[PDB]
């Protein structure tokens, strides 16, 4: 949550972000599912 | 895919052909984010409530 | 047997939180470390005191020591909706 | 590193030449045109649900 | 459900099982695991990268005598013939150890010169 927040900056000034803010997007909901579920 | 992504896969252009007869009247898999699914379900759901209040409900 | 109850439990409602969870907890956390340098806990951690009672400091809650404290409920800020891995079949049906 | 094995698609396990299928089929493209090209809207809103979340290291 | 699977040990007590499976279009396969990896390549490929051969050498180290022996002659010409039709580009020794070699490459970890 924090590093999406850390890469959220990064339009506010302003490809290759979007590969690593769509990596985010992946792993936030990796995340919250590896904290409901594990399997 | 294992519960982590959904896809949109590509229709193919026959239907396209078939879509545009109407409508007048992209690549292969593109990913879905997350919040565009709510904002397709929420609409869905506020059309379809007759239905959905008894689906998900077996008291009154 | 000196300590009897009154009234009692009879039948158990499922059903979904919605978004006013933080309606009941206005006690956010935002620290992902749990504790400091002197083995404080951090505000807006895991370990926050207002969550309960904890290394023999009060509640910031209830006012309450640790024998005492129910403990409390937090919630984390999710910046974009993921879905919930259980209702997850049963949302791709109706996608 | 990768895609210079094509090990599988040979002479190896059934199940390991499934699973290049999988990590290529899975594994999209998150720079393609119909993503990329409308991905100003995703952010537009982000900044609303993620403000009480701070960044320091003054500590 | 058929096969010959022997376990050979080198001189310093090191193991390695070699499993050599049938199956039904008289096709016989070699198998082996590497790494953690399993490797499934056909048998000819290897009786003919093991040294100069004929498929002649090949017919009378199987069919030793028993010409005559109907079971055995119709199972290998699936097997000699499934070679010569799957890999017509492998003559000799060293042309199927050049194919041996650069599929295999990438596994055990081989240098760039050799
Ligand atoms: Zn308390």
């Amino acid at each position: 949550s924090l590093l999406i927040r850390d890469l959220n900056d990064d339009l506010s000034k302003l490809r290759v972000i979007f590969s690593r803010l769509m990596n985010a997007f992946v792993t936030i909901q990796n995340d919250v599912n590896a904290f409901i579920d594990s399997t | 895919d294992g519960f982590t992504k959904i896809f949109e896969t590509a229709l193919n252009e026959k239907q396209i052909t078939n879509n545009r007869v109407k409508g007048f009247i992209k690549t292969g898999s593109t990913y879905i984010l997350s919040t565009e699914v709510k904002n397709i379900l929420d609409t869905v759901f506020r059309k379809e409530q007759c239905v959905l209040q008894y689906v998900f409900h077996s008291r009154p | 047997i000196s300590k009897p109850v009154g009234s009692e439990i009879t039948s158990v409602d499922f059903g979904i939180l919605t978004a006013k969870i933080r309606n009941l907890s206005a006690k956010q956390i935002t620290n992902p470390t749990v504790l400091d340098n002197l083995g404080h806990p951090v505000s807006g951690g895991l370990y926050d005191l207002a969550l309960g009672a904890f290394l023999r400091n009060l509640c910031s809650t209830c006012g309450l020591d640790e024998k005492f404290c129910p403990g409390h409920q937090g919630h984390i800020e999710l910046p974009v909706p993921c879905y919930n891995p259980l209702f997850f079949n049963q949302l791709y049906i109706y996608l | 590193r990768p895609s210079a094995l094509r090990n599988a698609l040979g002479e190896a396990f059934g199940t390991k030449k499934a699973k290049k299928a999988i990590a290529d089929l899975e594994r999209n493209r998150i720079d393609s045109d119909k993503l990329t090209d409308s991905a100003i809207d995703i952010v537009d809103s982000v900044r609303t649900a993620s403000k009480d979340l701070p960044t320091r290291a003054q500590l | 459900h058929y096969g010959i699977q022997i376990r050979s040990v080198r001189p310093d007590q090191t193991s390695q099982t070699n499993v050599l499976h049938y199956l039904n279009d008289g096709q016989v396969t070699f198998r082996f695991s590497w790494r953690k990896n399993e490797y499934l390549v056909p048998v000819v490929m290897i009786l003919k990268a093991l040294c100069h051969t004929s498929d002649r050498e090949i017919f009378d180290g199987i069919i030793g005598n028993d010409v005559k022996d109907s079971f055995l002659t119709d199972r290998l010409e699936l097997l000699l013939r499934g070679f010569k039709k799957r890999y017509p580009h492998l003559q000799n020794r060293t042309q199927v150890l050049q194919y041996l070699g650069d599929k295999f490459r990438v596994v055990f970890q081989a240098s760039p010169d050799q």
